[PDB]
RNA sequence: GUGAAGAGGGAAACAACCCAGACCGCCAGCUAAGGUCCCAAAGUCAUGGUUAAGUGGGAAACGAUGUGGGAAGGCCCAGACAGCCAGGAUGUUGGCUUAGAAGCAGCCAUCAUUUAAAGAAAGCGUAAUAGCUCACUGGUCGAGUCGGCCUGCGCGGAAGAU
RNA sequence: GAUGUCGGCUCAUCACAUCCUGGGGCUGAAGUAGGUCCCAAGGGUAUGGCUGUUCGCCAUUUAAAGUGGUACGCGAGCUGG
């Protein structure tokens, strides 16, 4: 998984949100990997993507991460009753929002980072796109 | 594919140019015959020394007939001799067995001016430097 | 061949060509990595 | 197609004629030879025909390099033909010509009567090696193609009729 | 014009460095063999002779945007060009050291400071006197057209004996 | 040191702004300096594939609208929530 | 909202969908959602764009030299890019190891050199020493080609009880 | 207002993602034998035991010992342990 050092939360809701979280632009680098659709990432995937991109590049600048898990999510046992109660905590989720930018670089040479992120997109559950900033 | 290249390189001691094992396979593949190569090799003045590998490079045409250019001694033999050594360092750049002076390398380079193509007397020194370094000689005057 | 999809490049004369709707890597001296689909 | 837009490499002493998408090569030497290329745009010029882009069964120039290639193919066909030195590796398999018919097998002591169409003939110096004669670049390989289609060569060590592109490519086992 | 260091850098430098040369020898490439030219810049720098291997694609425009040595027969097809600004006899003597490894008869024609020279007549140089007498034997039009062409016919016995 | 063009536009409303995005055009604005917020339209594709150059932002801008050019430098970007096309750019006069 | 407490129209249909709110009668007409080759009422629609796969008209990741369009871009008739042919070089059959181990058996030097040329080598290879393709050079070669990106379409992923 | 169950037998049948021969690619396959592997539903596709048992354990057959489904197939079929 991915996880923080301390917490204030422990048994949060499934987390459906009305729409967006406003991060659609490139702002941490000059290029990135764009979400271009909504979903879940289970903390395990974030680690895998950052892990994946560093194995391709061998760190030739700095890596920017724009995804973090926040809500714990419960599951119940596959055998008995679901709906009645709320089971143990199973996994921690980052909710990815549409058009939201996932991973960025600038210090790394752009054509190598682009290849690093294409490879890292195969670890993702749905389609993504390379985005270039072209602006301040 | 072409199965026979031009200007095939060989470097062999005068006493090992007729038996096959020192030579490996390569002469046999390039259509050339080991006794004939031994006569053609015999012909130059400095290609008489036994145990000292003298470079000779032969060009073979399309019918397996070959014609032959005979050449002055290599840098590898003169650097080994000039540094007082008889044996390299193994792995160089970590292990070193001697040193060779810059003036010795330009006199060596003159003995090589028929097997070397470099422009200045310096160019010729520059190519043969890395020969010395492989055998564990520090290049400094 | 292997049953795998997504064709890869492994040598200089990977021409990669679609025969009756399955993409094969080409080999001419090395079919040790030839594929069927992609 | 860069190659749809070539000099076509046919002389004027071969007066090649247009017939819609059917193209017929005519002139001096050989036999009367043809080619079928669909979904193309054709200008006639006189005998160095010019091929350009179309969409019908082509994607845009898909056949236009083809037609250009195939017209010169037919032209080389009438002036001299193509390669013909055909060969086999292994023993028992035969490639041995006896008249009209070329005798070969899967390994066995009886042949499978592979026979030539008219306007091509063959003969053999030795029972492995074949010299094929005629006046089209299509046909000498077309009889070559059905000849390998009864015993194929074998990936590591060749065991069958080897022409142009062939099944024996060989491969390593050790290094490291 | 310019887009490269290896091809386009060499259209404005092939026939201007040899309109610039006292002798040049314009020979057939992929028939002199490329190897042999590399194992002969061994002896070639110990004479002051420069040799480039150069395509008919750089020669086909050396005539426009740029000047040429008034020859075009040896510009067509694959082309080697050997040339000197020092001791003119050496460009052609270098062209005889070729038969040991492949063949020396590979000259098509020659240029000399601008005048077209046929391949029967340029071996007078490849004898190699002193530079001065090599200059005496052949020039461009400044002298060879003037007084040399009568020597050429009265001395059809040998090429070395023909002079300018 | 890039060269773009624009056409004159003024909108406040939902129906108008959507009718640009429906058809692959979007708005931007050049504020401060000698003049007021000037609202303009731009094209989706003139900044995406007509250009993949860092100079739009690192260097000055020639922007042509009604034969005017004033020199401009870029400010923060707003991006589309479902594609990598440009939803809106802000600019300051330079 | 609709069904529940609504007919008809369209949807392989139902008790809830998309359109609408059945007074009835009318061999009248229009419009809606929906349709327009035949089943079946009207477009095998005119104009441009693209796929050769029954994809269309079942769906993802995804990958690649499958393919096109488009503006910006390296090369761009002064001649390309890939490829096929040819050279594939000089010190270097360097040092160690070894029959040979010579970029390519293993390990270290992984460089230098004449340069209009060749990486102390990208890929292969009789299983290894050999041999080989390969850019760049020079043949073939006289017009497009490929990387980025936006974008149409293809591909395999996409195998089940009548 | 429920179609009547297990295990075994009767009786089968349909989906092919084929147990097998058959055509064909690869192999870190020398040849051979194998592994790998696409194409393909046509046909053939075994039997006793102890136990109310599937599975179990044991012996055997054939070149061979399959995949998957059927109101946990079929009680307006059989037994009824």
């Amino acid at each position: 998984m991915l996880q923080p050092k301390r917490t204030k939360f422990r048994k949060m809701h499934k987390g459906r949100n009305r729409g967006l979280a406003q991060g659609t632009d490139v702002s941490f680098g000059s290029f990135g990997l764009k979400a271009v659709g909504r979903g879940r990432l289970t903390a395990r995937q974030i680690e895998a993507a950052r892990r994946a991109m560093t194995r391709a590049v061998k760190r030739q600048g700095k890596i920017w991460i724009r995804v973090f898990p926040d809500k714990p999510i419960t599951e119940k046992p596959l055998a008995v009753r679901m709906g009645k109660g709320k089971g143990n905590v199973e996994y921690w989720v980052a909710l990815i929002q549409p058009g939201k930018v996932l991973y960025e670089m600038d210090g790394v040479p752009e054509e190598l980072a682009r290849e690093a992120f294409k490879l890292a997109a195969a670890k993702l559950p749905i389609k993504t796109t390379f985005v270039t900033k072209t602006v301040m | 594919a072409k199965k026979v290249q031009a200007y095939v390189k060989l470097q062999v001691a005068a006493g090992m140019a007729n038996p096959s094992p020192p030579v490996g396979p390569a002469l046999g593949q390039q259509g050339v015959n080991i006794m004939e190569f031994c006569k053609a090799f015999n012909a130059k003045t400095d290609s008489i020394e036994k145990g000292l590998p003298i470079p000779v490079v032969i060009t073979v045409y399309a019918d397996r007939s070959f014609t032959f250019v005979t050449k002055t001694p290599p840098a590898a033999v003169l650097l080994k001799k000039a540094a007082g050594i008889k044996s390299g360092s193994g792995k160089p750049n970590k292990d070193k067995v001697g040193k060779i002076s810059r003036a010795q390398l330009q006199e060596i380079a003159q003995t090589k001016a028929a097997d070397m193509t470099g422009a200045d007397i310096e160019a010729m020194t520059r190519s043969i430097e890395g020969t010395a370094r492989s055998m564990g000689l520090v290049v400094e005057d | 061949m292997k049953v795998r999809a997504s064709v890869k490049k492994l040598c200089r004369n990977c021409k990669i060509v679609k025969r009756d709707g399955v993409i094969r890597v080409i080999c001419s001296a090395e079919p040790k990595h030839k594929q069927r689909q992609g | 197609s860069r190659v749809a837009k070539a000099p076509v490499v046919v002389p004027a002493g071969v007066d090649v004629k247009i017939n819609g998408q059917v193209i017929t090569i005519k002139g001096k030497n050989g036999e009367l030879t043809r080619t079928l290329n669909d979904a193309v745009e054709v200008k006639h010029a006189d005998n160095t025909l010019t091929f350009g882009p179309r969409d019908g069964y082509a994607d845009g120039w898909a056949q236009a390099g083809t037609a250009r290639a195939l017209l010169n193919s037919m032209v080389i066909g009438v002036t001299e033909g193509f390669t013909k030195k055909l060969q086999l590796v292994g023993v028992g398999y035969r490639a041995a010509v006896k008249g009209n018919v070329i005798n070969l097998s899967l390994g066995f002591s009886h042949p499978v009567d592979h026979q030539l169409p008219a306007g091509i003939t063959a003969e053999c110096p030795t029972q492995t090696e074949i010299v094929l004669k005629g006046a089209d670049k299509q046909v000498i390989g077309q009889v070559a193609a059905d000849l390998r289609a009864y015993r194929r060569p074998e990936p590591y060590k060749g065991k069958g009729v080897r022409y142009a592109d062939e099944v024996v490519r060989t491969k390593e086992a050790k290094k490291k | 014009a310019l887009n490269l260091q290896d091809k386009q850098a060499i259209v404005a430098e092939v026939s201007e460095v040899a309109k610039g040369a006292l002798s040049a020898v314009v020979a057939d490439s992929r028939g002199v063999t490329v190897d042999k030219m590399t194992e002969l810049r061994k002896a070639g720098r110990e004479a002051g002779v420069y040799m480039r291997v150069v395509r008919n694609t750089l020669l086909r425009r050396a005539v426009e945007g740029t000047p040429f040595e008034c020859l075009k027969d040896a510009f067509v097809g694959p082309t080697l060009i050997a040339y000197s600004m020092e001791h003119p006899g050496a460009a052609a003597r270098l062209f005889k050291e070729f038969a040991k490894a492949n063949a020396k008869f590979e000259v098509k024609a020659a240029a000399f400071e601008g005048e077209l020279i046929p391949a029967s007549q340029i071996d007078r140089l490849a004898t190699l006197p002193t530079y001065e007498e090599a200059i005496a034997r052949l020039m461009a039009t400044m002298k060879e057209a003037s007084a040399g062409k009568l020597v050429r016919t009265l001395a059809a016995v040998r090429d070395a004996k023909e002079a300018a | 040191m890039f060269t773009i063009n624009a056409e004159v536009r003024k909108e406040q409303g939902k129906g108008a702004s959507r009718r640009l995005r429906a058809a692959n055009k979007f708005p931007a604005i050049i504020y401060g300096g000698k003049e007021a917020p000037l609202a303009i339209e731009l094209d989706h594709d003139k900044v995406m594939n007509m250009q993949a150059k860092a100079e739009f932002y690192s260097e000055v801008l020639t922007i042509v609208v009604d034969g005017k050019e004033i020199k401009v430098k870029a400010q923060d970007v707003q991006r589309h929530p479902y594609k990598p096309k440009l939803q809106h750019i802000d600019f300051v006069r330079a």
